[PDB]
């Protein structure tokens, strides 16, 4: 009956999200707009999300991703994939077919179907940035366009990224809007106009 | 039935090692989808397989329990086809790594270890989830 929280929480470790400086040139697979806090991508393409931190969390920390609908009319509905893409055989062997968000290139990935909320989420172990770099980068995949009727059906969503400890207590939260579409460039410069 | 799964190990390792120069050994379409799925996983998870290797110091004296510890971490959250493919691919990576270090004898050991872990922990799950022909139906 309740809704996950979108409220930002930099917490004790100074948790903040980052994105690549990709432009809106045509045929761009995934691009982020700072002014709208909205990422634009196309199905199954890698969307890099980097995690920026002021104080490195202890080992055993986890990074969870979860989608919610943005409009208050639909926030109580679970964000799941269309029927066409659930039965679509696009599974990598690690992700259950109903989940909308996936993580690629991480064998330690796990998918949760919450037995009380019935909301999907995907979580990886937190690891500090690679030696020489400054931030932890995660590659997400969205497995269904927002335009998909029978699933999202034109309803904008947000992705919530949270840091939690071994037992799942909140250490940090951040959020950003997401549109999965065919032309993320033209559709970005469009939404930026209005 | 256990002998049928020993074959899947040896066929997977023999073809992986035959993709390199080394020749070795001590329906076919079930092995076809496994081998290609495994070729996919070594690109997607090269850094994970590299980590799993460094934590398993592969020496002539390496016991089976050391190998079963690394593989048991792979199935900690449950067994699925993706993690099963990583298991076959990781074993194959170890066999390829051993002959590249002039330690070809270690291949016969890794094959035994994979066969034992397969029958002792993975096979009961495989039968209850539609068998191997459920794996060809998804991949
Ligand atoms: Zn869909």
């Amino acid at each position: 009956s309740s809704v996950p929280s979108q409220k930002t929480y930099q917490g004790s470790y100074g948790f903040r999200l980052g994105f690549l400086h990709s432009g809106t040139a045509k045929s761009v697979t995934c691009t982020y707009s700072p002014a709208l806090n909205k990422m634009f991508c196309q199905l199954a393409k890698t969307c890099p999300v980097q995690l920026w931190v002021d104080s490195t969390p202890p080992p055993g920390t986890r990074v969870r991703a979860m989608a919610i609908y943005k409009q208050s009319q639909h926030m109580t509905e679970v964000v799941r994939r269309c029927p066409h893409h659930e039965r679509c055989s696009d599974s990598d062997g690690l992700a259950p077919p109903q989940h909308l968000i996936r993580v690629e290139g991480n064998l330690r990935v796990e998918y949760l179907d919450d037995r009380n909320t019935f909301r999907h989420s995907v979580v990886v172990p937190y690891e500090p940035p690679e030696v020489g770099s400054d931030c932890t980068t995660i590659h997400y995949n969205y497995m269904c366009n927002s335009s998909c009727m029978g699933g999202m059906n034109r309803r904008p969503i947000l992705t919530i990224i949270t840091l939690e400890d071994s037992s799942g207590n909140l250490l940090g939260r951040n959020s950003f809007e997401v549109r999965v579409c065919a032309c993320p460039g033209r559709d970005r410069r469009t939404e930026e106009e209005n | 039935p256990s002998q049928d799964n020993r074959e899947i190990v040896m066929k997977y390792i023999s073809y992986k090692l035959s993709q390199r120069g080394y020749e070795w050994d001590a329906s076919e379409v079930v092995h076809q989808t496994l081998r290609q799925a495994g070729d996919d996983f070594s690109l997607r998870y090269r850094r994970d397989f590299a980590e799993m290797s460094s934590q398993l110091h592969l020496t002539p004296g390496t016991a089976y329990a050391s190998f079963a510890t690394v593989v048991e971490e792979l199935f900690r959250d449950g067994v699925n086809w993706g993690r099963i493919v990583a298991f076959f691919e990781f074993g194959g990576v170890m066999c390829v790594e051993s002959v590249n270090r002039e330690m070809s004898v270690l291949v016969d050991n890794i094959a035994a270890w994979m066969a034992t872990y397969l029958n002792d922990h993975l096979h009961t799950w495989i039968q209850d989830n539609g068998g191997w022909d459920a794996f060809v139906e998804l991949y």
